């Protein structure tokens, strides 16, 4: 983990060392050009967390009577809901761990009693459904039913504001991939043909780094488990 | 009779010995090898997706 300022220094003394958006001392990016990097940086982090299952985070959802669709939005969180239009929040989080709507793909759902709940099983009456990728639907809200949703999560969105996040938590082996994508976005913005050729090199380099990580499995992406169907099938 | 009332009957007699050898003495290795093959066949079928 490191501050976004270190990212600015690394870009200043890295791929963007010969650009006009760096300071005279090569210590930081130009202040007016900082939001350009921030937008690209968030985009790059989203792609990395999609190809690689690096972060697995879980959330707690409380079933409310008379409600079937449960969007996973921060406006329904207890720490961020507005009482004027929301009767009561159903997403529970902590003051220092506010929900940031980092949901990418739902993996599994367990209720408060410890039973696995099938998802998108059309032939199963008790199964849950997801009409939208970030919306959870329950067709039978009970009295004290509480659901826990474990999902693949993206990195929290960076922001230059003081209250916003200002740290990066990614495997250090993917740092060249992050720099390459940011460099690709910058050089692609310039429409000069010379910059276009340079932009493609970084994008190709970024893809090469990603496949190298997959080839050696440096992020423990591959997962195996002991066989259980042998007992269930009754082979004995 | 004037001697012990016990009678000894060996299955496979041993040269100058009382206790004989049962058939389990010679089949110790064969049973273990056969068991390994049978378990391997079941594991191949059982663990396979079907």
């Amino acid at each position: 983990m490191y501050y976004i300022e270190e990212l600015f220094c690394r870009l200043a003394n890295g791929v963007l060392n010969n650009t006009g958006i760096v300071t005279d001392d090569r210590g930081d990016i130009e202040d007016d050009s900082k939001p350009f990097i921030i937008v690209a940086a968030n985009e790059a982090l989203t792609r990395l967390h999609g190809r690689f299952n690096m972060r697995n985070n879980n959330v707690v959802v409380e079933m409310q009577e008379g409600r079937t669709n449960y969007p996973l939005l921060a406006k329904y969180a207890v720490q961020s809901y507005d009482p004027n239009e929301v009767k009561c929040p159903f997403i529970m989080d902590l003051a220092g761990e506010k929900f940031a709507e980092d949901v990418i793909r739902i993996l599994e759902v367990y209720d408060d009693k410890g039973r696995r709940r099938p998802l998108n099983d059309r032939n199963n009456p008790c199964s849950l459904f997801t009409p939208r990728p970030n919306v959870l639907q329950n067709n039978a809200p009970k009295a004290w039913e509480v659901l826990n949703v474990m999902y693949q999560a993206k990195h929290p969105k960076l922001s230059t504001a003081e209250d916003g996040y200002n740290e990066i938590d990614i495997p250090d082996t993917l740092d060249p991939a992050l720099d390459a994508y940011i460099a690709y976005r910058y050089y692609t913005s310039l429409n000069t043909p010379e910059s276009s050729a340079k932009a493609a090199e970084y994008l190709s380099f970024y893809d090469s780094i990603c496949r190298e990580v997959v080839e050696y499995d440096l992020t423990s992406d591959t997962e195996v488990d002991t066989n259980t169907l042998f007992r269930k099938r009754g082979w004995r | 009779d004037g001697k012990l009332p016990f009678v000894l009957i060996p299955y496979m007699p041993v040269k100058r010995d009382m206790y004989g050898e049962p058939d389990a003495e010679l089949l110790g290795d064969n049973q273990a090898v056969l068991g390994a093959v049978m378990r391997g066949m079941i594991d191949l079928l059982g663990r396979s997706a079907n």
